[PDB]
C-alpha cells in the first residue's frame, strides 16, 4: 500500500472501514472499492479525526479527489487545511481549474470556488482572467447550472453589474444561441437584480411587499427599461418562438411598474401565428389591462387559439385562465 | 398506429422558428427520439398496449432491476460512495411505489445507517463522512419506510438537532452540511428531518444563528424562500439563480411544512408568476417534464414538476374539510404518456429520456410522478400530529378513464401504484407512524 509504506505517514494510524458488514446484517448498495481508494480513505478517516491541519493530509485530499471527485467531506476539509497553513490561494485556483475541465457535470468543485473566492484577504479584486475561465467553461456547456450560479455569486461579491464583460459574456452566449435561458436569467441579474448590499440577496426586489408586487424597483430608471425592451424586441424578431426573451420583458416590465399593453402592437404583429408567446400576451392584455367591452371575448379567443392549436399540451392552464376572466367579467358586469 | 393515440403525440409542434441553434438541435433530437416510442411502434416496446395506444408499466422488470439495485457494485462505481444513502432511498420508494412490503429490509436498513451516523449527530454518506441533511433526509426516509421501533431507535434526535442547528443560516435558509453550499435543497432536506423526527422548534441554545436574531429553525425560512422566486414565475436553487422545477419543488413542499398551503404559498410566492411558469414546464408531443426554461423534458420531473401540482392545486383550492376545485391545470395524458411510452427499458428500470441508461434514481422519481396522476391528493382540517397541515394530507384514487378528454387517466388500473405523500415522497402511513412514534417519545436529556 502507497500510504502504509510511506515513511512520511508511519507517525499516524489508519481507520479500517466499518460498513456494518461484520457486525449484524449486511448493508445495503455497497460497493466493492479499489484497494488504492479503501487505503487512502482509511488514512482520512485518521487525520479528520486528529484535525490534523499538514502538507501531507492535502496532498491526501488531492490524491482522494483524483479517485473521486464527488467526495463532499473531502473538499470541505481540503478547505480548512488551505486556510489553516496559509496555502497560496492563487495557486489552489489554477489547480481547481484543471479538475473543473476534467469534470464539467461536477458542483462540488464549484462550491469550493466560492469558499476560496470569498477570502478579500487572498481575492481583493476579480482576479484578470477568472472570466475567461468562466467562458472556457461556457464553451463546453453553455447552460451549466452550477457554472452560472458561481457567477451570479461573483458578480455579486465584486460588485460586477455595471461590469463591461457580464454583458458582454452574456452577449456573446445570446449571439450563439438566443435561447440559452441561463445567459438571459443573468442579464435580469446584471440590470434589474437587487444590489444594496445591506440587504439579503434576492433575485426580485420588493420581497418585503405583497406577493403580487415581487419584482418592483424602488427608482426606475426609464432609458434603461426602454434599452433593455428593444433589446428583448430585437431578439425576439431572430427567433419569436423562443421563450425566453418574452419571459425577460414580461419580467422588465413588472420591474418597471409597466403594462403589458406598451407591447400590444408588437404581440399583434405576430398574429397565422409566428409565436405562441404573442398569444398569451395578448391574452393578458385584454384580460388584465384593458377595461373595454369585448375585450373578455378577445382574451378567450386567444386562449382558445392556444388551447385548441398553439400549445395545447397547457390546455387545462388555459381553460383555467378562461374560467378566471368568465369569472371576472360576470363579475364586471353584474356590478 | 393505435388508433387511440392523438396527433398532438404523433407531430412536432404546428410553430417552427428557421433559426438552428444548440438549443433546438437537441430539442429535435429528442422529438425524433421520442416520436416512434409515442406513437408505440418501436421494436424495443413490450405490451400489452391499451385502448389509448400506451404499453403497460412492466412491473416485474422494475422490480427486479431495483431490487438489484440494493445489491453490491463494482470498484468502478465509487463516485456513488458519498450517494449510498440515496441509493437505498431510491430502491425502497421504487419497491413501495410497486406495492412490495419493504419490512424486510428493516435489519440490512439498521445495519447501513448505523455506520453512517456520526456521534456529533446527522448521518452522512457512510463511515467517516461529514453529516449532510440529504444523507439524513435519504436515511430518514427509508427508516420510515422500513419502520419498526428499533430502526426509529437508531437515530440520535438531540445530536441531530443540535447538527441541524448548526446548518441554519443569518439570511434564514440551511447549508447542506457544516462548510457546505445553501441552496433549498438543503432547507427542504433540513426541514423534512426535523417534521418527521418531531425536532423542538427552537434553535439548540447555543446555535451560532441566534447571535443574528434567529431563534427558531422557521425563523426567515419562508422569508429566505421568497427571495428565490426569479422573473419567471419558478424558484431558483439560491437567491438569483435559474428557476428550476427541483427547486420548485423544494421550496414549495418546504412552505407547506410551515402551514397551510392556501396560506403560506400566496403570502410568499406570486402564484401569478408561478402558476405560467409551472404549466410551461410540459412539452408536447413528449408529454413529460422539463426543469427550465428551453432545455430538455426528463423522467425524474415527473416527480420534481410533477408534485409541485398537487401543493399549488390545494394552494388554489384551499384546506379540505372531512369543496370545488381547480383541478388538474397540467396533462396527466402527456405525462403518462412520456413516462410510460418512452421512459421504460426494455430490461427494466427507467430513465431520463431515450438514449439514456436506467438508473435507480430516474427509477424512483419516474414512478413516483406516474403515481401522481393516478390520485387526488389534497389537503384537510384533519390532522394526525398533536407541521400540522403536512399530516393532513389525504389521498383518493383518481380512476382510470375512457374516452377522450382534457384531463384523463391513461395508465391502467392494472398500472396503479401506491399513493405517496406529496410533500415526503413516502407513502403516507409510512409518514404518519414515523411522526406519531417520535411525538410520543421524550426528547432526550
Ligand atoms: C430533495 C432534493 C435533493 C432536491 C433536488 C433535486 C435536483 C435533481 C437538484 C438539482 C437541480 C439542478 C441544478 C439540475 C441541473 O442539472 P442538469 O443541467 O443536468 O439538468 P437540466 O438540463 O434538466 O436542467
Ligand atoms: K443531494
Ligand atoms: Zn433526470
Amino acid at each position: 500500500g502507497k500510504y502504509s509504506s510511506d515513511p512520511e505517514w508511519a507517525s499516524i494510524k489508519p481507520i479500517e472501514l466499518n460498513d456494518g458488514s461484520d457486525f449484524g446484517a449486511m448493508p445495503l448498495a455497497t460497493i466493492s472499492y479499489s484497494p488504492e481508494y479503501l487505503e487512502a480513505t482509511s488514512y482520512l478517516r485518521a487525520v479528520m479525526a486528529a484535525n490534523e491541519m499538514s502538507e501531507r493530509a492535502l496532498r491526501l485530499t488531492g490524491d482522494i479527489i483524483s479517485m473521486n471527485p464527488a467526495h463532499y467531506t473531502v473538499w470541505i476539509y481540503r478547505a480548512k487545511i488551505l486556510f489553516a497553513l496559509g496555502k497560496d490561494l492563487n495557486e489552489e485556483i489554477e489547480w481547481l481549474n484543471k479538475v473543473a475541465l476534467k469534470h464539467l457535470k461536477n458542483y462540488q468543485i464549484w462550491h469550493h470556488r466560492q469558499v476560496l473566492m470569498s477570502s478579500r484577504a487572498h481575492f481583493p479584486t476579480l482576479p484578470p482572467r477568472e472570466q475567461d475561465f468562466l467562458m472556457e467553461m461556457f464553451a463546453q456547456d453553455a447552460k451549466s447550472y452550477h457554472v452560472w450560479t458561481y457567477r451570479h455569486w461573483l458578480v455579486r461579491h465584486f460588485k460586477l453589474w455595471d461590469h463591461p464583460r457580464e454583458i458582454q459574456d452574456v452577449e456573446a452566449l445570446l449571439k450563439a444561441d438566443v435561447r440559452n435561458n441561463s445567459a438571459w436569467n443573468h442579464r435580469y441579474m446584471l440590470r434589474f437584480g437587487p444590489r444594496d448590499e445591506n440587504e439579503f440577496d434576492a433575485g426580485l426586489h420588493n420581497t418585503t411587499g405583497p406577493s403580487s408586487e415581487k419584482g418592483r424597483l424602488p427608482v426606475v430608471d426609464e432609458d434603461l427599461v426602454d434599452s433593455e425592451l428593444q433589446y428583448s424586441q430585437s431578439r425576439i424578431l431572430e427567433a419569436p418562438e423562443n421563450r425566453s426573451p418574452w419571459s425577460y420583458a414580461r419580467g422588465v416590465l413588472q420591474a418597471a411598474g409597466r403594462p403589458l399593453s406598451e407591447w400590444k402592437d408588437f404581440a399583434r404583429s405576430f398574429v397565422a401565428v409566428k409565436s405562441s408567446h404573442a398569444i398569451e400576451w395578448l391574452a393578458d392584455v385584454y384580460a388584465e389591462e384593458d377595461g373595454s367591452e369585448g375585450s373578455a371575448a378577445e382574451a378567450v379567443k386567444m386562449l382558445t387559439l392556444l388551447k385548441e392549436k398553439y400549445d395545447p399540451i397547457r390546455r387545462n392552464y388555459w381553460e383555467y385562465r378562461i374560467r378566471q376572466i368568465t369569472a371576472s367579467a360576470a363579475h364586471a358586469t353584474e356590478i | 398506429v393505435h388508433p387511440g393515440i392523438p396527433a398532438l403525440f404523433r407531430e412536432p409542434p404546428l410553430i417552427h422558428d428557421l433559426l438552428s441553434t444548440e438549443t433546438t438541435e437537441l430539442q429535435s433530437e429528442t422529438v425524433n427520439k421520442c416520436l416512434p416510442l409515442l406513437k408505440g411502434i418501436h421494436n424495443s416496446q413490450k405490451g400489452p398496449f391499451n385502448k389509448y395506444g400506451i404499453p403497460a408499466l412492466q412491473r416485474k422488470d422494475h422490480l427486479e432491476y431495483l431490487y438489484d439495485s440494493l445489491e453490491d457494485y463494482p470498484a468502478s462505481f465509487v463516485a456513488l460512495d458519498a450517494s449510498r444513502p440515496w441509493m437505498v432511498y431510491w430502491a425502497l420508494a421504487g419497491l413501495c411505489l410497486l406495492g412490495e412490503d419493504v419490512t424486510r429490509f428493516r435489519e440490512r436498513v439498521i445495519s447501513t445507517f448505523t455506520a453512517a451516523q456520526n456521534s456529533t449527530g446527522g448521518i452522512g454518506g457512510g463511515h467517516g463522512q461529514m453529516s449532510h441533511v440529504a444523507s439524513s433526509y435519504a436515511a430518514v426516509l427509508s427508516i420510515a419506510m422500513v419502520g419498526g421501533e428499533e430502526a426509529f431507535k437508531l437515530i440520535d434526535r438531540k445530536a441531530m438537532w443540535k447538527w441541524l442547528g448548526k446548518l441554519k443560516q443569518p439570511d434564514g435558509g440551511f447549508t447542506v452540511c457544516e462548510g457546505g453550499e445553501e441552496d433549498v435543497r438543503g432547507a427542504y432536506c433540513a426541514m423534512v428531518v426535523h417534521a418527521l423526527l418531531d425536532l423542538p422548534l427552537a434553535l439548540p441554545p447555543e446555535a451560532e444563528a441566534r447571535q443574528n436574531g434567529l431563534e427558531t429553525f422557521t425563523d426567515g425560512l419562508p422569508e429566505y424562500l421568497s427571495r428565490c422566486q426569479t422573473y419567471e414565475g419558478g424558484i431558483s436553487g439560491s437567491p438569483g439563480s435559474e428557476a428550476h422545477g427541483a427547486y420548485a419543488f423544494c421550496a414549495l413542499a418546504c412552505l407547506c411544512l410551515l402551514g397551510r398551503p392556501e396560506v403560506v404559498v400566496p403570502r410568499y410566492m406570486n402564484i401569478a408568476t408561478l402558476l405560467p411558469w409551472l404549466s410551461a414546464r410540459q412539452y408536447a408531443p413528449e408529454g413529460g417534464f422539463s426543469g427550465r426554461t428551453n432545455k430538455l423534458v426528463d423522467g425524474c420531473y415527473s416527480h420534481w414538476v410533477g408534485n409541485c401540482w398537487p401543493l399549488v392545486q390545494a394552494a388554489l383550492d384551499g384546506t379540505q374539510p372531512l369543496r370545488s376545485s381547480v383541478g388538474n391545470l397540467y396533462s396527466r395524458e402527456g405525462l403518462t404518456r412520456y413516462i410510460l411510452s418512452c421512459c421504460q427499458c426494455k430490461l427494466g428500470g427507467l430513465r431520463d429520456k431515450p438514449g439514456k441508461h436506467p438508473d435507480s434514481y430516474h427509477t424512483c422519481y419516474a414512478l413516483t410522478g406516474l403515481s401522481t396522476v393516478q390520485y387526488y391528493h389534497y389537503c384537510t382540517d384533519s390532522s394526525v400530529s398533536s407541521f400540522s397541515s403536512a399530516f393532513s394530507w389525504k389521498h383518493d384514487p383518481n380512476f382510470a378513464s375512457d374516452g377522450q378528454g382534457s384531463d384523463i387517466g391513461v395508465f391502467t388500473e392494472n398500472d396503479r401504484l401506491v399513493p405517496f405523500h406529496p410533500i415526503f415522497v413516502i407513502p403516507h402511513k409510512s409518514a404518519e407512524d414515523i411522526r406519531v412514534w417520535f411525538e410520543n417519545q421524550s426528547f432526550d436529556l
